[PDB]
RNA sequence: AUGUGGACCCGCCCCUUGGGGUGUGUCCAAAGGGCUUUGCCCGCUUCCGGAUGGGCCCGCGUCCCAUCAGCUAGUUGGUGGGGUAAUGGCCCACCAAGGCGACGACGGGUAGCCGGUCUGAGAGGAUGGCCGGCCACAGGGGCACUGAGACACGGGCCCCACUCCUACGGGAGGCAGCAGUUAGGAAUCUUCCGCAAUGGGCGCAAGCCUGACGGAGCGACGCCGCUUGGAGGAAGAAGCCCUUCGGGGUGUAAACUCCUGAACCCGGGACGAAACCCCCGACGAGGGGACUGACGGUACCGGGGUAAUAGCGCCGGCCAACUCCGUGCCAGCAGCCGCGGUAAUACGGAGGGCGCGAGCGUUACCCGGAUUCACUGGGCGUAAAGGGCGUGUAGGCGGCCUGGGGCGUCCCAUGUGA
């Protein structure tokens, strides 16, 4: 009373579990450069925000983030991080920064 | 006061032939003369002189008139039957070389000014322009 | 992909077939992107098929599709013949 | 092209914005009487120079904010609040009409 | 279909021959030399003065009357031809003359309008070489109308066309009697042919 | 009126009243008899024009015309509207259809069949 | 891991709204499967272009009621974020108090819009049904997932209503897909055939699915073509009508005599099909070969072959077509004016005539006539119509000459108007 292609959908969750603990990831770890980059840890925080522009630019291969999106994360992230550390901080490992 | 001058002439020569008479003056203006230089070029009156009256520059316009008919009613046909202003200061009508009128089927005539001067229905589809359609004379 | 396909016309029992460009996703029928020619399966006319074989490649350069009965015409056209 | 229209200013209480207030000729379209319209827009003005009567002109632009569609291109004479005056009349008079 | 019954009365009903008959509509009366009247019991009956419209309804019955045809088809000309420029009126019955049965009708394959139809309705005519079994069927300029093999015989056939021997045919036409072919050569300008029916008033009758 | 005014005010369009309402806008309308009476006429006319007044589909119950010599509706009869008036009958603007439902066409009729809802007799056997 | 390259931060360069480029730092890739295999093919991967299809934004145009006259708190602008392919007050904080409306806001009512369509001399008026483009919806609502793309008819979750199965111990379903059923209605169809053709998806390809589509089926619903026959045939039968009883009409109409002979009977029988595929040439080009028809043995061809459905409206005037009888303001007709009272061309039947013909009528609705909303193209002393009279706001309109500008206006050129 049906057709066989309601597959897609019980694959379709598969692909949604998978890049939703994919992204639950990116949130929790863009926070830990965020939280160091705003508390001087120019070290430590600039290997997470390498990390996270990993992460980001990793999700590019598939269906989860893709376009711009990567872009604009970055362009606010080791953006966003740069200004923080700008207040004190010092820079330490530009490991993902052309200073 | 005036809020149309031109259809004024018109009207103030529309007023003077049916009563018949020679001549009946105008205020001047530049863009009158242009107008009744048509109507002379093309017959359909004498001519004018800048006439003078009291110091005010007028426009003395000379009437023509058929021969005098006999019978009940000598009074002779009339060389500009009807004339009346169509683009007026409370609706300008402007057309196109493509929209021009037609009097009579070419037995009367147009006058229209446009970015080429004053013309006539004829004229205007020569030189190929267009503007506003001022009034019909036949 | 866009293809270039036939488009039935005329009436029925009465095919008119016009060669067309247009994406895969549109009705038969529908708008296409731009008519280069016809063709009559019934032999019915001295002009039962033209082709505008300067704009008929174009899209091909620009990477067309035509269908697998779409072709037979285009090559038995004389617009495959590569030649030297 | 990106479409360009000459307005003047009336309003500039918003940080950032301006109100240019625009106008038209053209015949109607049964009637072939040559008649004015008018259309308010909210003309983008970031370093806020422009103020009220400024004769200006506006291009069409990307998004701004909602409603906010116009960058301000240039001056075209200002010192010009006669305009100001009849528009502000009309708004004004708008207090004589009501159903009250 | 087609109209069928007393034709000899309308032969009278517009006061005027019109040969809708072979022989007889032709002989000595369409029942008229005896009876040049109306028909219906009010036939011996001084007239009214018909008024601006009766006189174009009539004067259009009879020329519909005359090619026997239905108010269907015949309209649809009027306006096929009203459609077209120059006059109209001759431009009419230029498409009312093109018609098969009426082609017929004038080559003398048969003597009236009405059995020229039953020959195109039964097959035995020609056109080019074509079976056109079609009364409806339009001609133009050098179309040649014979008759076909299977036919080209019958009692009938020789006797109309031998009668159109001692005959004539239009300047728009031309008969190869010994032969059984045809040509429609031009459409026949008002000129061309004169008949009973001022066109001008069918013109004016379908201006309402 | 200036030309001005026009650009103002505007030229008003007329509209038209329906004269048949009860028909909601269909050429017809199924319904149902209720009182089958004969009623004095108006004007310098007289008689006993026969009429019905019918409840319709739509909620609606009007006088309705009965055409024709003799019919055979009664109270809880059905029938068919037609629309047009009759004049004479002031306020009964509604013709009804012959032969259809309960309402049987005019026997013996001879000449203009197609209303009255007669069919064709037989003539000789 | 590799990086041709791509991504983002900063400086720099050009351009200049986040476009291109540069430098530096960091981040980023992959897929094999089948073979006339040892070389091709079918794919994988990142990039810069092409093409196609979109999203968003903007100018102008887009009905009725002012007896709806004031509307608004995310409301208007800002800052900074969140958000997306990306602009945006889209969303969220805070700042300021703005934003809209007689050029008709807000509100109620109606409506999917256009190409077109109908009418009209035209301008206009009416309309948006089939076909085509766009939009929106997929039992009522909400929502997100997957994905290049959906917030998804025949996918999922939740609420609601409705309905169905059940050993009730519990679950199921969404025809506005094709047909069909049911209710509603004045009313709108086969529960058909076929993937042969065309189009679509999947595949190397055979091949596969395809109620898209090609067809067939039902309905004078429409337009069109066609038939119920043709010639001859009387001073013109019978019958039925009138009649001044002399006669007139139906009427060549029939009969009748010849002629053909649609349908039906027999045989033949399609165009619609050619490719994909196969061999040769390398699967390129080319050439050659082969396959497949639903409609259906149907259209059409030959020959045989029978005179074979006619109905509807009207005949007072507008408006074409007249008499008798019946009836007696009764029964009845009627678009309007009006017909019927014992002589009715107006009711009812008959005879006859006019008008159409597989149709003829009726009702309803749109345009026309209506120039009767009048732009084209009207009025206001007495026919409907000048405000009871001023003052004045906005608004419309504006005198003679000359110059700049050239908005309106006008010409040319070009794009678009599938
Ligand atoms: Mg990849
Ligand atoms: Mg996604
Ligand atoms: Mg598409
Ligand atoms: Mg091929
Ligand atoms: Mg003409
Ligand atoms: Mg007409
Ligand atoms: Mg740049
Ligand atoms: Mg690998
Ligand atoms: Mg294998
Ligand atoms: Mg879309
Ligand atoms: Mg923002
Ligand atoms: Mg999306
Ligand atoms: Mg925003
Ligand atoms: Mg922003
Ligand atoms: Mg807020
Ligand atoms: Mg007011
Ligand atoms: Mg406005
Ligand atoms: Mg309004
Ligand atoms: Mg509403
Ligand atoms: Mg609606
Ligand atoms: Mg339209
Ligand atoms: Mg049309
Ligand atoms: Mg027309
Ligand atoms: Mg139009
Ligand atoms: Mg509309
Ligand atoms: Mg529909
Ligand atoms: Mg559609
Ligand atoms: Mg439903
Ligand atoms: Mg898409
Ligand atoms: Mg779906
Ligand atoms: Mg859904
Ligand atoms: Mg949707
Ligand atoms: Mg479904
Ligand atoms: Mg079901
Ligand atoms: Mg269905
Ligand atoms: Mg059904
Ligand atoms: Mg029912
Ligand atoms: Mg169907
Ligand atoms: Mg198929
Ligand atoms: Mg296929
Ligand atoms: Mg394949
Ligand atoms: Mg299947
Ligand atoms: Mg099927
Ligand atoms: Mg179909
Ligand atoms: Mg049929
Ligand atoms: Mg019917
Ligand atoms: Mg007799
Ligand atoms: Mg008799
Ligand atoms: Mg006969
Ligand atoms: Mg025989
Ligand atoms: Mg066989
Ligand atoms: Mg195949
Ligand atoms: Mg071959
Ligand atoms: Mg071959
Ligand atoms: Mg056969
Ligand atoms: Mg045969
Ligand atoms: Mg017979
Ligand atoms: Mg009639
Ligand atoms: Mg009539
Ligand atoms: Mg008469
Ligand atoms: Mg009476
Ligand atoms: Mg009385
Ligand atoms: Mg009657
Ligand atoms: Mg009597
Ligand atoms: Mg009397
Ligand atoms: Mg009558
Ligand atoms: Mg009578
Ligand atoms: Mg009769
Ligand atoms: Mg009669
Ligand atoms: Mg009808
Ligand atoms: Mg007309
Ligand atoms: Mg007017
Ligand atoms: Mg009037
Ligand atoms: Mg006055
Ligand atoms: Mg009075
Ligand atoms: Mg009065
Ligand atoms: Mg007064
Ligand atoms: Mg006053
Ligand atoms: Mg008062
Ligand atoms: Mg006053
Ligand atoms: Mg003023
Ligand atoms: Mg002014
Ligand atoms: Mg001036
Ligand atoms: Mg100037
Ligand atoms: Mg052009
Ligand atoms: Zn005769």
């Amino acid at each position: 009373r049906n057709l066989s292609a309601l597959k897609r959908h019980r694959q379709s969750l598969k692909r949604r579990l998978r890049n939703k603990a994919k992204k639950s990831a990116i949130k929790t770890l863009s926070k830990k450069a965020i939280q160091l980059a705003q508390e001087g840890k120019a070290e430590e925080a600039l290997k997470i925000m390498r990390k996270a522009e990993s992460l980001i630019d990793k999700a590019a291969k598939g269906s989860t983030l893709h376009k711009n999106a990567a872009a604009r994360r970055k362009s606010r992230l080791m953006r966003k991080v740069r200004q923080l550390l700008e207040a004190a901080g010092a820079p330490l490992i530009g490991g993902g920064l052309s200073a | 006061m005036l809020t149309d001058p031109i259809a004024d002439m018109l009207t103030r020569i529309r007023n003077a032939t049916r009563v018949y008479k020679e001549s009946t003056d105008v205020p001047a203006s530049r863009f009158k003369e242009e107008i009744l230089r048509i109507l002379a070029r093309e017959g359909f009156i004498k001519g004018y002189e800048r006439v003078d009256v009291d110091g005010k520059p007028y426009l003395r316009v000379y009437l023509k008139y058929g021969p005098r008919r006999q019978g009940p009613d000598p009074r002779p046909e009339q060389v500009i039957h009807h004339i009346r202003r169509i683009s007026k200061p409370g609706r300008r009508v402007y057309v196109g070389v493509k929209e021009i009128p037609r009097v009579r089927r070419g037995l009367g005539i147009a006058i229209l000014s446009t970015s080429k001067g004053v013309l006539t229905d004829r004229e205007a589809r020569k030189l190929g322009v267009g503007g506003e359609l001022i009034c019909e004379v036949w | 992909m866009v293809k270039i396909r036939l488009a039935r016309f005329g009436s029925k029992h009465n095919p008119h077939y016009r060669i067309v460009v247009t994406d895969a996703r549109r009705k038969r029928d529908g708008k296409y992107i731009e008519k280069i020619g016809y063709y009559d399966p019934r032999k019915t006319t001295p002009d039962w098929l033209k082709v505008d074989v300067e704009r008929a490649r174009y899209w091909l350069s620009v990477g067309a599709q035509p269908t697998d009965t779409a072709r037979r015409l285009l090559r038995q056209a004389g617009v495959f013949r590569q030649e030297a | 092209p990106k479409k360009v229209l000459t307005g003047v200013v009336v309003s500039d209480k918003m940080q950032k914005t301006v109100t240019v207030l625009v106008e038209r000729q053209f015949p109607h379209p049964l009637y072939g009487k040559v008649i004015k319209r008018s259309k308010k827009y909210l003309a983008h003005d970031p370093e806020e120079k422009y103020k009220l009567g400024d004769v200006v002109e506006i291009i069409e632009s990307r998004p701004i904010s909602k409603r906010k569609r116009f960058r301000v291109l240039r001056l075209v004479e200002s010192g010009r609040m006669d305009l100001v005056e009849k528009y502000l009349i009309r708004r004004q008079n708008y207090e004589s009409l009501s159903k009250r | 279909g087609r109209y069928i019954g007393p034709v000899c009365r309308l032969c009278r009903r517009e006061g005027v021959k019109l040969y809708l008959k072979g022989e007889r509509c032709y002989s000595p009366k369409c029942a008229m030399e005896r009876r040049p009247y109306p028909p219906g019991q009010h036939g011996q009956k001084r007239a009214r003065r018909p008024s601006d419209y009766a006189v174009r309804l009539r004067e259009k019955q009879k020329l519909r009357r005359i090619y026997g045809i239905s108010e269907r088809q015949f309209r649809n000309l009027f306006e096929e031809a009203s459609k077209k420029k120059g006059v109209t009126g001759s431009v009419f019955l230029g498409l009312l003359e093109s018609r098969l049965d009426n082609v017929v009708y004038r080559l003398g394959f048969a003597v009236s309008r009405r059995q020229a139809r039953q020959l195109v309705r039964h097959g035995h005519i020609t056109v080019n070489g074509r079976r056109v079994d079609l009364p409806s069927y339009r001609v133009r300029p050098g179309d040649e109308i014979a008759v076909a093999e299977k036919s080209r015989n019958l009692e009938l056939i020789r006797q109309n066309l031998e009668a159109m021997k001692g005959r004539k045919v239009g300047p728009w036409l031309s008969l190869d009697v010994e032969g059984m072919k045809g040509k429609f050569l031009r459409l026949p300008d008002r000129e061309d042919l004169a008949l009973p029916v001022n066109e001008q008033l069918v013109i004016e009758f379908y201006s309402r | 009126p200036t030309i001005n005014q026009l650009v103002r005010k505007g030229r008003e369009k007329v509209r038209k009243k329906s004269k048949v309402p009860a028909l909601k806008g269909a050429p017809f309308r199924r319904g149902v008899c209720t009182v089958v009476r004969t009623v004095t006429p108006k004007k310098p006319n007289s008689a006993l024009r026969k009429v019905a007044k019918v409840r319709l589909t739509s909620g609606y119950e009007v006088t309705a015309y009965i055409p024709g010599e003799g019919h055979n509706l009664q109270e809880h009869s059905v029938v068919l509207i037609r629309g047009g008036r009759v004049k004479d009958l002031p306020g009964v603007r509604y013709h009804i259809v012959r032969g259809v439902y309960d309402a049987a066409g005019v026997k013996d009729r001879k000449k203009s069949r197609s209303k009255y809802g007669t069919k064709k007799p037989k003539e000789a056997a």
